[PDB]
RNA sequence: CGUGAUGACGAGGCACUACGGUGCUGAAGCAA
RNA sequence: ACAGGUUAAUAUUCCUGUA
RNA sequence: AAAGAACCCCGGCGAGGGGAGUGAAAA
RNA sequence: CGGUAAGGUGAUAUGAACCGUUAUAAC
């Protein structure tokens, strides 16, 4: 029983911290955007590399199927 | 670590893979 | 005693204690990446050029691509890991890894099973009617190639894992999703065009651009998580003299938020992956234990209630269906998450050492930094949630990410975005370790 | 002396543990 | 303004019970 | 003119020192 | 209020953050 209570409390106590941790720039007129940048940049490379390989080979397969 | 009594150098797996490709890449396509 | 005999027969990868330059870890990774994409271009040798649509549900978490030399993809490896966490998780086979024994036991063992699940899935796939023509002869041939391709990955993972950057799996998944996006949106039968063309044709189709939006939205949402972050610390200390400066100050931060529940959720989604597969499989090959599929996927049964709704647009026409899934996923997430504890996870024990040195100590000077050295409980406490939180937090964001639905896979995009960032970090911790040949633990 | 207090504390046990130590419980608890 | 209790370090100052 | 000696070695992640470089010169 | 100006936010004092390059930078 108690176990559930503590678990429920921890979640609340955490939600409180999230309130204190923000000010800065919520988080910063450069931070957030960063993640999206690096993240998108990375996905672009992996995605782009896949496109090269991928699509050319498909053209040939169709044109010789 | 690993209890793999055998040791395999990556250069192989890579080349072994270039194998699967060539085989089926021709085993399938290039019909006839 | 253990399955050590055949276990010792299962090859491994030669790890050189030599100099593996950043440039080389990089160039290595890349070679793996391509052999992957490439294998995803090659169809499996099979006369029956006719295949029954596809399983729009397994590909994403599996990083596979049905009909190709990797039609099974990471699927096995994940399955395997799933069981282990299940056994070694529900205590069923209690193990205290600590010792290099249990550690290398849990591992080596799982690895094997991965090859077991490698073939099983193969057979199960064809047996689920993934290709249409069950020519016992031809069927056999296929299975061969199939599971053998997945094998190559298992070893390609090993390579990356000890010769390059990031992780095979992690990579692979991100590899697939990214492509699935760039191609789906811009490739041959690309959507951006189908939409663009539809505009020119004069009959603006909101259904061609839709899915593309779905993906932006998902990205922005799943990303919003990798934004927050404390800041941070800090430490202090000086009195340098060790024979060269030593001013001492104290590291900073922070780190970010999310990722932990990475491997966990990868397993939850993967569980469902082996259900829709295992149900259809044990459908057109037996009794409707799990559910009545028909039409390819499932339209009733455990299977039905446990099939992710995404693809193009969110389905409202079945509220209850939504509710269950969500809750179903949520809990499954909590599970594997807990099973990740009994095993291992973002641990304070480890952060202790390293958050108790940043500064000095030493003899020369009086640089402070008491920290620290007995004040860890402050982490395990503030910690718990961080990773999480979870089965509903991480599992929720993922699930809801699917209702919304997006290209590549709402959930897939998620993992990807994370994997990609944890992959950026990897590229930095490296760009630096390529200077001071020592601090390979700070 | 009542009450404060069918409360607390409390020898000792059932637990984890880094080995600084920490939780659950709990007898008697009066008189000359 | 007393008796318990508590901090690595405070104490008829903090917590409790009772003034 | 700080270019105030990267990096390597002994030594107690010392003291001190030996190389290596900076420098017209480290006489 | 006047001069002056591509440079500045006194020193040990670096860094950090900023202010200015044309007439409310600074002196």
């Amino acid at each position: 029983t108690k176990g559930k209570a503590t678990v429920a409390f921890a979640r609340e106590a955490r939600t409180e911290v999230r309130k204190v941790i923000w000010p800065t720039r919520k988080p910063t007129k450069d931070e957030y955007l960063a993640v999206a940048k690096v993240t998108a940049l990375g996905i672009s490379l992996l995605g782009i590399i896949g496109y090269i390989i991928h699509v050319p080979a498909t053209y040939i397969k169709g044109i010789l199927k | 670590e690993t209890f793999s009594k055998i040791r395999v150098k990556p250069e192989h797996v890579i080349g072994v893979t270039v194998a699967f490709v060539i085989i089926e890449a021709i085993l399938t396509y290039g019909r006839f | 005693k253990k399955l050590i005999p055949i276990l010792e027969k299962i090859p491994e990868v030669e790890l050189p204690v030599k100099e593996i330059t950043f440039k080389e870890k990089l160039k290595w990774t890349g070679i793996v990446l391509v052999l992957y994409f490439i294998m995803g271009c090659i169809d499996v040798y099979t006369a029956g050029a006719q295949i029954p649509a596809i399983f729009e549900f397994w590909q994403t978490i599996t990083a596979s691509r049905i009909g190709t030399l990797i039609t099974l993809g990471i699927g096995p490896i994940v399955t395997a890991g799933i069981i282990m966490q299940l056994l070694v998780g529900s205590g069923i086979i209690q193990m205290d890894l600590s010792i290099p024994e249990n550690r290398a036991l849990f591992q080596g063992c799982q690895k094997l099973l991965s090859i077991i699940m490698c073939f099983v899935e193969a057979v199960l796939f064809v047996g689920a009617g993934a290709f249409g023509i069950l020519t016992p002869l031809l069927a056999f041939l296929v299975i061969i190639q199939i599971a053998f391709g997945s094998i190559i990955l298992i070893y390609l993972d090993e390579i990356v894992s000890k010769y390059g950057i990031g992780s095979g799996i992690g990579l692979f998944i991100a590899a697939g999703v990214s492509q699935t996006i760039f191609v789906g949106a811009l490739g041959p039968e690309g959507y951006l065009w189908k939409f663009l063309n539809s505009l020119i044709q004069g009959v603006p189709n909101i259904e061609y651009i839709a899915p593309i939006i779905g993906t932006i939205i998902v990205f922005l949402m799943v990303v919003y998580a990798e934004c927050m972050r404390r800041r941070i610390v800090v430490n202090y200390a000086k009195r340098q003299q060790g024979r060269r400066v030593y001013a001492a100050q104290s590291t900073h931060l922070p780190l970010k938020v999310v990722y932990v529940s990475n491997i966990p959720v990868i397993l939850a989604a993967a569980l469902f992956a082996n259900i829709q597969l295992w149900g259809l499989a044990l459908y057109r090959m037996g009794i409707p234990i799990l559910g009545h599929y028909e039409g390819g996927r499932a339209v009733d049964g455990i299977a039905y209630y446990l099939s992710t709704p995404y693809g193009l647009s969110s389905v409202i026409s079945d509220p209850i269906h939504a509710i269950v899934y969500m809750i179903a996923m949520i809990i499954t997430c909590v599970m594997f998450g807990i099973f990740w504890v009994e095993t291992t996870g973002l641990d304070p024990k480890s952060m202790a050492k390293r958050i108790k040195k940043s500064g000095a100590f030493v003899p020369g000077i009086r640089p402070g930094e008491q920290t620290a050295k007995y004040i860890e409980h402050r982490l395990k406490r503030y910690i718990p949630p961080l990773t999480v939180m979870s089965s509903a937090f991480v599992g929720f964001l993922a699930t809801i990410a699917n209702f919304i639905g997006a290209l590549g896979g709402g959930t897939g995009v998620l993992l990807t975005v994370s994997i990609v960032y944890r992959m950026y970090e990897q590229l930095l911790r490296e760009k630096v370790s390529e200077l001071h040949p020592a601090i390979a633990k700070l």
